[PDB]
């Protein structure tokens, strides 16, 4: 018997209560760093240790935006884990999750960039680079990549559930879900300015609702703000 | 430039 | 180079948001027992984040013994979150945090077991075993262990601040704080039934409030419920 | 026996 939820790792672009930073031309700091590390190190580093390298890149970066509150601002990424083994992507086998299927798993990249005005949510310039980054990266890592763009909260919920329920998960070894949008602590916005709670997303993939993925590693990457606080940072003593 | 998500 | 307000922290949680953490009335808490077992055996060759994965695996496999109650054959899942930027080896070197000081750091073990509030919080049987287990473990790992027992919320806030402000942190290489009590999502109870928000605990040790620990690894272990939901578990398909 | 925290 299993707990209701296990074997997930969830990477967050920023800390609870704070904004995640995005360059209007290069894309989000977190996705940029994530793909930079994964592309270089997926061959010899497990995913949790790779996210520590990502943390180190984000800790060192600072904002460029002269004349605004984001100039010289800071951000800190984090990850949370219910993994019970090393997660090597194998693009060591005995103490790691089994990860040999072809494809290695299904991946979903869900990007909201153009918003329909209902709330004050702005165009996410650079989100196109983030989207291209993850689609290409996950394909090169051996995943069968599904894509969704500019979805409402209800479309997100319905299509995430459809993705979780796909029969293909029975014959793969892992899963990836990447969500990129505006958001608040614990929830992400659809393009209509309505919220999808992240706990409801994770539940779609848990051991009760998604038996096809029981005991298989499930990766979530969340590029979204978690609040309104801009981190001014601190001087090193 | 850098902006907030 | 400047720092984010918060970084270089790892926080282990006995259970998931919204759920109960389980404790055996004679053997103590599942999470503390697994943490001490793994850390005692593997600190010499495994970094802390990877040891917490081994703890996750022990918790995932355990099931409740409480005949005739709702906790019989129940389940639990632990997790950890990390803003670490290097490997954390305790060394009881190159790619890891520096961890060579004598003592390796200060450690605080704060345990509340006797409650007398307008909230209906029961005596935490087995909490004494958890307390002595952690004091023994952290001494064994080379920490100077400070202890606190049966504190109110205000006492916990004030004495956590005093601990974070101790001058010894200037020259040591790491810090450990263990909090064991009743709790709710995001906060723990003092013996008076009043809550201390965990976000205020972490803030006391952050880069702005605790400059002596900037860029040094800070470990937190939280043995407390995070909600009222008992996990009945799921049959493995 | 097991109880909740």
């Amino acid at each position: 018997r299993l707990p209701t939820r296990s074997d997930m790792i969830c990477g967050y672009a920023c800390l609870k209560g704070t904004a995640a930073m995005r360059n209007t031309k290069r894309g989000s700091w977190y996705i940029e760093a994530l793909a930079q590390v994964f592309s270089e190190r997926a061959c010899d580093m497990h995913v949790a240790d790779m996210l520590v390298k990502v943390n180190a890149l984000i800790k060192d970066r600072e904002g460029y935006a002269p004349g605004t509150e984001f100039h010289r601002c800071k951000e800190m990424s984090e990850y949370c884990s219910t993994l019970c083994r090393h997660l090597y992507l194998f693009p060591h086998f005995q103490l790691a999750y089994r990860l040999q299927s072809r494809p290695r798993g299904l991946a979903l990249v869900l990007s909201n960039v153009h918003f329909t005005g209902e709330k004050e949510l702005e165009f996410r310039s650079g989100g196109d680079v983030d989207h291209s980054t993850l689609v290409t990266l996950f394909k090169l890592l051996g995943y069968d990549v599904h894509v969704l763009c500019d979805q409402t909260a209800q479309e997100m919920q319905e299509k995430l559930q459809n993705f979780a329920q796909l029969p293909a998960h029975r014959v793969t070894d892992s899963c990836i879900v990447a969500l990129l949008s505006h958001g608040v602590e614990g929830a992400i916005y659809g393009v209509d300015g309505k919220l999808l709670q992240l706990q409801e997303v994770f539940q779609l993939f848990d051991n009760a609702n998604c038996p096809s993925l029981q005991n298989k590693p499930k990766m979530f990457f969340i590029q979204a703000c978690r609040g309104d606080e801009t981190d001014r940072g601190v001087d090193q003593q | 430039v850098d902006v907030a998500d």
